[PDB]
C-alpha cells in the first residue's frame, strides 16, 4: 500500500507539472517499466498503468520512448492476454 | 467595324489561328524534341521543313507565302527561335518554338480578356451555360441573345467572378474591346434585360492566307392549436426517462410543436414506449408547448439526468 | 560492386523501396593481379542448375529432356528457320510441366508460413537483378551463372563478364533477351503470374533509378573510361574513344526511356511492360545458345 | 513420425478407417488445437515419399483450405487454395486468394490476381467488391456505378457506392445520396447507412443532420459509441463524453484482442481507434485549459508523423483534431496531408485542400495573380500545378511570385522580423530551386538558358547556405556547361583563337562547380558518392591547369579524408597521370589516405606495386616507401601474403 499511494501522487504531480518534469521523465519510465513487467512487483498493474498514461499525456512523451524501450508494444499487448479487470 | 474591331479582332484572330495551327502541327507531328550531337532542343520544328508541310495543306502556296506568314506571326512574338532569335523568318534547318509553349509566352490585358472571352464563349457553346438564344428586344431578333441581368448572375453562380462588381467591370473591358456588343446599341453592360450579342466567336477560325439538406419524416404538416383542443385525435402520455452513459438517444425536431424526429430502438427510451411519431409540450415539468425544437434541445440538457416527458401520442389518425 | 553499392543506397533512401525490403546481394571482390583476385564465397548458396539436376534424379526426369524432345522432333535444330525453331521450342514447351523450380521450392521449405516469405523474397530480389541487369547491360545469364540462397530464398548474380550487351553484338550465338524472365522463373513466383509482385517490383526499382538518373550516370561513366578497362569494349568492336561514347548514350537512353524509340519518350510503366514482351518473347528465346537453357 | 510409421504398414483398409475418422475430427466438433496437429501432420505428409494422405479425394484440398482459414494459418491456407486454382480457375478462387493475401499483408500479390482477372474472364467476373477490398476506390465507383445504372437500385449496391464515397471523401456527392433515400429504405440498412451518413454530415460540418444520424447507428457497434461522443463534446457535454469514451474502448476489447493475437499488422487497424479515442480526451483539455493549448499543438504534430502515411488514417484522424482547431489555425497539417494525397495520386482531393487553405479559387480568377498572404500554402500550390500538367502557368506564377516575395522581403526587413526574413530567404531558396529545374524542362539546354539557370541557383546558394539541394544543383549545373562548351568545340573545330577563347569560357565554369561540389560533398556527409566522383572527373581532365588546381588544393584540405575511401579504385587508376601538376596532388592525397586508414590502401596498393608498366609499379612504390613508415609491419605482410597467394592461385 506504501508503493500504490507514491504512485497516484506522482500521477496527480504529471498534470500539475505542466512540461516541467520532462528531465527526469526517462528516469521515471526506465522504474516503471521495470516495475510493468512481471507481476512480482506489489504495486497493482492497475494504477501503474494509470500514472504511465498522466506521464505520457501531460509530458508529451509519444513514439520516441518507442525507440528507448522496444519491448513497450510487446508489453502492453500482453496485459490484454493476460489481465481481466476492465478498468 | 472600326478601329476597335479592325485592331483586336485583328491581333485575336491571328492568336486564334496561330492556336489552331499548333494544335494541327502536333498532330502531324512537326513539333518534335530533337537532339543536336547530344544537344537536346524539345518541342521544336525545323524552319525549312514547315514550309513543305504548308504547301502541301495548301496554306501556302510557294516559299515567299510561307515566309511572310510566317514573319507576320513573328511581328507578334507567337513564335521564336529556339536559340537566339532571328528575328524575320527564314527557310532554314532552324529550330523555332511558339510563344504559347511558354518559351516567352508574353502576356499582355488584352490578352487576357481575349483569353477568358474565349473560354467563356466554349462555355456558352456547351449546355452548361445556355443563356445564348435566339430572343428578341428593341422589334429585332438575334441568335446568341443572352439578357446582361441573366448573364451577371450566371457568372456569381458559375463563380468566374464571384463579386458582381468584378464580373460587371470585367464585361465593360471586353465591350471596350468588342468581345459582347449589346444587340442594337451596344449599350454598356449594365444589369438589365439589355440582350447582347458575341461578336468574337472561337468555332470557325481562319486561314493562314487570310491573315435538400434537412430531413423531415413528419407526415403531419401541422399540429399547432389541432393540440391544444381538448379530446378528440391523441390521447396525452407522460414518459419518464432515465439517463445513460451512452444518452437518451431521441432527436426533436419540429419547430412549433416539437415533434420527437428519431429514436434509438437499442435506447432505454424505445423500451418505455417512445415511439418515432408523437409530439411533446413539456418536458421535466416546464411547458414547452411553443417554442423552437433547438430551445428544447438546450432544455434537456442543462437538466437532470432523468428527464419528464409529455408525449401527445397520436391514436393512428 | 561499387554500383550496387550506389543502388542499394537509392533503394534504402526511398520509403516505399524500404518498406519492401529491396535490396541487391553483393560479395566482397578483391583483385590481386591483372589475373587472380580474391572474391568473397557466398555461403548457403547452390546453382540453379544443379538445383535442376538434382531434382529431376531425384524424381527421375531426365535431365536433357527438353533438348532431348526438341531433336527427336526435328534433329536440324541448329540450322532451322526462325519460324522453324518457334515450332519446336513450343511443342517442347507444351510436353513438359515447367514447373520443377516451384515444386522443389515447396518440398526444401521446412514449413508453408516460411515458404511464403522464401517466395516473396525471390520473386522481388528477381525483379530488381533484373532491371539493374538490363541498364548495366549484363548478358550472358545461362543458368550456372545465378545462385540461390537456400534459406533467404534471394537470387543472386555472378561472373558478371558480358556487360554493355557484348552478347548482343557479338555474331557467334547472339543473345537477344535482355534479361531472364523464363517459364520455370516465372512459375516460381505467384500462381498468377508475373503481373502481381514482379511487374510492381519494376515499377518501383524503375522510377527509383530514373529519379536519381545522374548518380547512375556518374558512376558508370568513370570506370567506362579508364584505359585499363577499354579493352573489352575493342574486343566486343570487330576508334574506342567513340565506342565508348555510343555506349554511355545507349545507357542513357534506357533511363531515360528512350531506348526503344529515340523519337518519342516512353513513361515507366509503358516501358516495363515492352520489357516483359522482349524478355518471353518466344522467337527471341528459341534464338539463345541452347546452353542457355531457353526451356527452363 | 509415429502417424508415418503406422500408416506405412496398414494394408490400405485401416488407412481408410483412420482418414474416416481425420474427416470426422475436422468436419464435426473442430478444436483449434487438434485441427493445427492435424494439419501439421498433413504438410509433414506432403514432404514425404508416400504423399499427402487422400481423403474424399483431391487430398481434401477443400476441407483443409477452410481448417486452415479457421486457425488463422493464412500461408497454409494460400498453398491449399493454390493447388486447387491449379487444377482449374474458377471466380469463387480468385475472391478467396484475394481475401488471403489480404489478410497475409501482400497487397501486391493480390493485385496480380486481379489482373489475372481481367486478361481471363473480361469484366462481368470481377464483382465490385473486389476493388473495395483492394482498395482501388476509383475503380470500384466505376463498377459500382456501372451496376447501379443498369441494375434496379439494391441495398447492398447502394451502400457498396456509398462506401466508395466516404473513402474517396466526396462527402458532397455522399450527402446528397442520403438525403435523398431514407424513407425509401429499410431500418437493417438504415442502421448500416448511418455510420456513413455521419462522417458525410461531419465532414460537411451541419451538426443537426448529424445528430439524427448518430442515434440511428446501434450503441452496441464500438465505432456508434464514438460518434455518440463527438456530439457530446459538440454541445460540450464534457462528463457524459468521458462516459461514452469508456465504453467505447470496452467495446473495442473484442476487436483488439483478436487481432492482436495474429501479428501487430492486422492490430494497427484497431491500434488507430484507440489514436482517435485519446485524442477526443485531449480535446476535452483543449476546450477547458487555454494555457495548454500550445502543447498539444506540439504534441498533436509529433503524433501524427509516427503514425502511417496512409490518407485514409491520415483523414480519420485530421477530421478528429478539426472538431476545435480550424484549419487556418494550424497550417502545416494539411499542407503535409496535402503532399501525400499528391504522393499517392489523388490530386484532386490534394487541390481541394489547397483551395480550402487558399481562400479563393486561384483557376477561377486565372487573371489574378496568386494570393501572397500565407506564401509557403502558396508555393505548395504552384508545385502541385506543376503535376497537374499546367506548366504554363506555374512557372509564371513563380517568376511573379519571386518578384512579389523579394519586394515584401525588402520594404518589410526591419530588426525585429528576424525569424520572418530568415523564413522568407528559405522559401525564396525553394522557388529558385523550381525555377532552374522548370526552365530546362520547359525551354531545353542550350546557349541561353545555362547563364539563366545560373543566376537562379546563385541566389538559391545565397539565400540559403546551408542548404544541400541549393549546391548540388548549382554545382551539377555548371559541370554540364562544361561539357556541352567542350562538344560544342569538337563538333566545329574538330569537325588556335577559339581554344584560348574556350579556356577563359570553360575556366569560368569550373571554379564555381570545384567550389560547388566540396561544399555539397560535406553537407551531405554519407551520401556524396556522386558529387566526389564528378570531383574526379573535373580534376582528371582540367586539374593540370593552376586555377583549377589551386581551388582543389584549398577543397581537398577543407573535405574530411574519410570521404575519398569511396573512390580509392579510381584514384589509383590514375596514377601515373602525364600531367605533373595532377600526379603530384594525387600523391600528396594518397599520403594523408595512408597516414589515417592504412587497410584500405594496402590491397589495391599491392597489386599496383607489382604491375608490370614501369611508371604505376615506381609511383605504387614510391607511395609505399612513404606508407612503411609508419607502420613497414603492414607492407612487409602484405607483400608476402599476396606475393604467396598468387602462387597457391596458379601452379
Ligand atoms: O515532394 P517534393 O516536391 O520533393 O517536396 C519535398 C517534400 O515536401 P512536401 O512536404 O511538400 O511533400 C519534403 O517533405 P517529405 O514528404 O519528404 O517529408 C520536404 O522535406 P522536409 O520534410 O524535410 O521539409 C522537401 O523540402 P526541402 O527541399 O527543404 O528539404 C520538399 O522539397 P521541395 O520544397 O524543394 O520540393
Amino acid at each position: 500500500g506504501v508503493i500504490n499511494n507514491v504512485l497516484a501522487t506522482i500521477g496527480e504531480l504529471a498534470q500539475v507539472s505542466g512540461l516541467e518534469m520532462r528531465k527526469w521523465v526517462d528516469e521515471l519510465f526506465i522504474i516503471i517499466m521495470d516495475m510493468l513487467q512481471d507481476s512480482s512487483l506489489l504495486a497493482k498493474r492497475q494504477v501503474a498503468l494509470w500514472t504511465l498514461g498522466q506521464l505520457v499525456a501531460s509530458t508529451g512523451y509519444v513514439v520516441e520512448p518507442y525507440r528507448k524501450y522496444p519491448t513497450l508494444l510487446e508489453v502492453l499487448l500482453n496485459f490484454l492476454k493476460t489481465e481481466q479487470n476492465q478498468g | 467595324g472600326g478601329a476597335q474591331q479592325r485592331e483586336l479582332e485583328r491581333m485575336a484572330e491571328v492568336l486564334v489561328t496561330g492556336e489552331q495551327l499548333r494544335l494541327r502541327l502536333h498532330e502531324e507531328k512537326v513539333i518534335k524534341d530533337r537532339r543536336h550531337h547530344l544537344k537536346t532542343y524539345p518541342n521544336c520544328f525545323v524552319a525549312k521543313e514547315l514550309i513543305d508541310w504548308l504547301i502541301e495543306h495548301k496554306e501556302a502556296s510557294d516559299r515567299e507565302t510561307a515566309i511572310k506568314l510566317m514573319q507576320k506571326l513573328a511581328d507578334r512574338g507567337i513564335i521564336h527561335h529556339v536559340c537566339d532569335e532571328h528575328k524575320e523568318f527564314k527557310d532554314v534547318k532552324l529550330f523555332y518554338r511558339f510563344r504559347k509553349d511558354d518559351g516567352t509566352f508574353p502576356l499582355d490585358n488584352e490578352v487576357k480578356a481575349f483569353m477568358r472571352g474565349q473560354r467563356l464563349y466554349e462555355k456558352l457553346m456547351s449546355p452548361e451555360n445556355t443563356l445564348l438564344q435566339p430572343r428578341e428586344e428593341e422589334g429585332v431578333k438575334y441568335e446568341r441573345t443572352f439578357m446582361a441581368s441573366e448573364f451577371l448572375d450566371w457568372l456569381v453562380q458559375e463563380g468566374e467572378a464571384t463579386t458582381r462588381k468584378e464580373a460587371e467591370q470585367l464585361c465593360h473591358r471586353l465591350m471596350e474591346h468588342g468581345i459582347i456588343q449589346h444587340v442594337s446599341s451596344k449599350h454598356p453592360f449594365v444589369d438589365s434585360n439589355l440582350l447582347y450579342q458575341f461578336r468574337m466567336n472561337f468555332r470557325r477560325r481562319r486561314r493562314l492566307m487570310e491573315l435538400c439538406n434537412p430531413k423531415s419524416v413528419l407526415k403531419r404538416p401541422v399540429t399547432s392549436e389541432e393540440l391544444l383542443t381538448p379530446g378528440a385525435p391523441y390521447a396525452r402520455k407522460t414518459f419518464t426517462i432515465v439517463g445513460d452513459a451512452v444518452g437518451w438517444g431521441f432527436v426533436v425536431r419540429g419547430s412549433k410543436p416539437c415533434h420527437i424526429q428519431a429514436v434509438d430502438p437499442s435506447g432505454p427510451a424505445a423500451a418505455a414506449g417512445m415511439k418515432v411519431c408523437q409530439f411533446v409540450v413539456s418536458v421535466n415539468g416546464l411547458n414547452v408547448l411553443h417554442v423552437d425544437y433547438r430551445t428544447v434541445n438546450n432544455l434537456i440538457l442543462t437538466g437532470p439526468r432523468t428527464i419528464v416527458m409529455e408525449v401527445m401520442e397520436e391514436l393512428e389518425c | 560492386m561499387q554500383l550496387f553499392g550506389l543502388v542499394n543506397t537509392l533503394l534504402a533512401n526511398d520509403p516505399t523501396s524500404l518498406r519492401k525490403n529491396l535490396s541487391i546481394q553483393r560479395y566482397a571482390v578483391i583483385p590481386l593481379s591483372t589475373n587472380s583476385g580474391l572474391i568473397g564465397w557466398v555461403p548457403h548458396c547452390d546453382t540453379l542448375h544443379a538445383l535442376i539436376r538434382d531434382y529431376r534424379e531425384k524424381k527421375k526426369i531426365l535431365l536433357n529432356i527438353e533438348h532431348r524432345i526438341m531433336l527427336r522432333m526435328a534433329p536440324d535444330y541448329d540450322h532451322l528457320t526462325l519460324m522453324q525453331k518457334v515450332e519446336v521450342f513450343e511443342h517442347a514447351v507444351n510436353n513438359t510441366a515447367g514447373d520443377d523450380l516451384a515444386k522443389l521450392l515447396w518440398l526444401k521449405s521446412p514449413s508453408s508460413e516460411v515458404w511464403f516469405d522464401r517466395r516473396t523474397n525471390y520473386t522481388r530480389s528477381l525483379a530488381v537483378m533484373s532491371m539493374v541487369g538490363y541498364i548495366l547491360g549484363l548478358g550472358d545469364r545461362h543458368p550456372s551463372n545465378l545462385m540461390l540462397d537456400r534459406l533467404s530464398g534471394k537470387i543472386l548474380h555472378i561472373d558478371f563478364g558480358d556487360c554493355f550487351e557484348v552478347a548482343m553484338t557479338r555474331e557467334k550465338f547472339p543473345e537477344k533477351i535482355p534479361f531472364r524472365l523464363t517459364r520455370m522463373l516465372t512459375n516460381a513466383m505467384e500462381v498468377t503470374g508475373l503481373d502481381g509482385n514482379y511487374r510492381i517490383t519494376c515499377h518501383t526499382v524503375m522510377e527509383v533509378l530514373r529519379e536519381h538518373k545522374d548518380s547512375v550516370m556518374a558512376v558508370l561513366e568513370a570506370f567506362v573510361y579508364d584505359p585499363l578497362l577499354n579493352w573489352r569494349l575493342m574486343d566486343t568492336n570487330t576508334a574506342l574513344n567513340k565506342k565508348a561514347i555510343q555506349i554511355i548514350n545507349r545507357v542513357r537512353d534506357k533511363l531515360t526511356g528512350r531506348d526503344f524509340s529515340h523519337d518519342d519518350t516512353l513513361d515507366v510503366p509503358t516501358q516495363v511492360e515492352l520489357l516483359i514482351k522482349q524478355a518471353t518473347s518466344h522467337e527471341n528465346l528459341c534464338q539463345c545458345y541452347i546452353g542457355w537453357c531457353p526451356f527452363w | 513420425a509415429a502417424f508415418v510409421s503406422c500408416w506405412s504398414e496398414l494394408n490400405e483398409d485401416q488407412q481408410d478407417e483412420l482418414i474416416r475418422s481425420i474427416e470426422l475430427a475436422l468436419t464435426s466438433q473442430d478444436i483449434a488445437e487438434v485441427t493445427q496437429t492435424l494439419l501439421n501432420l498433413a504438410e509433414f505428409m506432403e514432404h514425404s515419399d508416400k504423399g499427402p494422405l487422400p481423403l474424399r479425394d483431391d487430398n481434401g484440398i477443400v476441407l483443409l483450405g477452410e481448417r486452415a482459414a479457421k486457425c488463422r494459418a493464412y500461408a497454409k491456407a494460400l498453398h491449399y487454395k493454390e493447388l486447387e486454382f491449379q487444377k482449374g480457375p474458377t471466380p469463387a478462387i480468385l475472391e478467396s486468394l484475394i481475401s488471403i493475401n489480404n489478410k497475409l499483408q501482400q497487397p501486391e500479390a493480390a493485385a496480380g490476381v486481379l489482373e489475372y482477372a481481367m486478361k481471363h474472364f473480361g469484366e462481368l467476373e470481377i464483382q465490385a467488391t473486389w476493388y473495395e477490398k483492394l482498395h482501388e476506390w476509383e475503380d470500384a465507383l466505376v463498377a459500382y456505378d456501372k451496376k447501379m445504372d443498369t441494375n434496379k437500385d439494391d441495398p447492398e449496391l447502394m451502400l457498396g457506392r456509398m462506401r466508395c464515397l466516404e473513402a474517396l471523401g466526396e462527402w458532397g456527392q455522399l450527402h446528397q445520396q442520403c438525403c435523398e433515400k431514407w424513407t425509401l429504405v429499410n431500418d437493417e440498412t438504415q442502421a448500416k447507412m448511418a455510420r456513413m451518413a455521419a462522417a458525410a454530415a461531419w465532414g460537411l460540418g451541419q451538426w443537426d443532420s448529424m445528430e439524427e444520424y448518430t442515434c440511428m447507428i446501434p450503441r452496441d457497434t464500438h465505432d456508434g459509441a464514438f460518434y455518440r461522443a463527438v456530439l457530446a463534446l459538440h454541445q460540450d457535454l464534457f462528463s457524459l463524453a468521458q462516459q461514452c469514451i469508456d465504453k467505447a474502448r470496452d467495446l473495442l476489447d473484442a476487436e483488439l484482442t483478436a487481432m492482436a493475437g495474429e501479428s501487430y499488422s492486422r492490430a494497427y487497424g484497431a491500434m488507430v481507434s484507440c489514436h482517435m479515442l485519446s485524442e477526443l480526451e485531449e480535446v476535452i483539455q483543449y476546450k477547458l485549459v487555454p494555457e495548454r493549448r500550445e502543447i498539444i499543438r506540439q504534441i498533436w504534430w509529433e503524433r501524427l508523423q509516427g503514425c502511417q502515411r496512409i490518407v485514409e488514417d491520415w483523414q480519420k484522424i485530421l477530421m478528429v483534431r478539426s472538431l476545435v482547431v480550424s484549419p487556418h489555425e494550424d497550417m502545416r497539417t494539411w499542407l503535409k496531408y496535402a503532399s501525400l494525397c499528391g504522393k499517392s495520386g489523388r490530386l484532386a482531393l490534394a487541390h481541394k485542400t489547397l483551395v480550402l487553405l487558399l481562400g479563393v479559387d486561384p483557376s477561377r480568377q486565372l487573371d489574378h495573380p496568386l494570393p501572397t498572404v500565407h506564401p509557403q500554402v502558396t508555393y505548395a500550390y504552384m508545385k502541385n500545378m506543376w503535376k497537374s500538367a499546367r506548366k504554363i502557368d506555374a512557372f509564371q506564377h513563380m517568376q511573379h511570385f519571386v518578384q512579389t516575395m523579394q519586394q515584401q522581403a525588402q520594404h518589410a526587413i526591419a530588426t525585429e522580423d528576424q525569424q520572418h526574413k530568415q523564413e522568407l530567404h528559405k522559401l525564396m531558396a525553394r522557388c529558385f530551386l523550381k525555377l532552374g529545374e522548370w526552365q530546362l524542362n520547359l525551354q531545353g539546354i542550350n546557349e541561353s538558358t545555362i547563364p539563366k539557370v545560373l543566376q537562379y541557383y546563385s541566389a538559391a546558394t545565397e539565400h540559403d547556405r546551408s542548404w544541400y539541394k541549393a549546391w548540388h544543383a548549382w554545382a551539377v549545373m555548371n559541370f554540364e556547361a562544361v561539357l556541352h562548351y567542350k562538344h560544342q568545340n569538337q563538333a566545329r573545330d574538330e569537325k588556335k583563337k577559339v581554344t584560348e577563347d574556350l579556356s577563359k569560357t570553360l575556366l569560368m565554369y569550373t571554379v564555381p562547380a570545384v567550389q560547388g561540389f566540396f561544399r555539397s560533398i560535406s553537407l551531405s556527409r554519407g551520401n556524396n558518392l556522386q558529387d566526389t566522383l564528378r570531383v574526379l572527373t573535373l580534376w582528371f581532365d582540367y586539374g593540370h591547369w593552376p586555377d583549377v588546381n589551386e581551388a582543389l588544393v584549398e577543397g581537398v584540405k577543407a573535405i574530411q579524408i574519410d570521404t575519398w575511401l569511396q573512390v580509392i579504385p579510381q584514384l589509383i587508376a590514375r596514377i601515373d597521370t602525364p600531367r605533373p601538376l595532377v600526379g603530384r596532388l594525387i600523391h600528396q592525397l594518397l599520403t594523408d589516405i595512408g597516414r589515417y586508414h592504412p587497410q584500405a590502401l594496402i590491397y589495391p596498393l599491392t597489386v599496383a606495386s607489382k604491375s608490370t608498366t614501369t611508371a604505376r609499379h615506381n609511383a605504387a612504390n614510391k607511395i609505399l616507401k612513404n606508407m612503411c613508415e609508419h607502420s613497414n609491419t603492414l607492407v612487409q605482410q602484405a607483400m608476402m601474403v599476396s606475393e604467396e597467394l598468387i602462387r597457391v592461385a596458379i601452379l
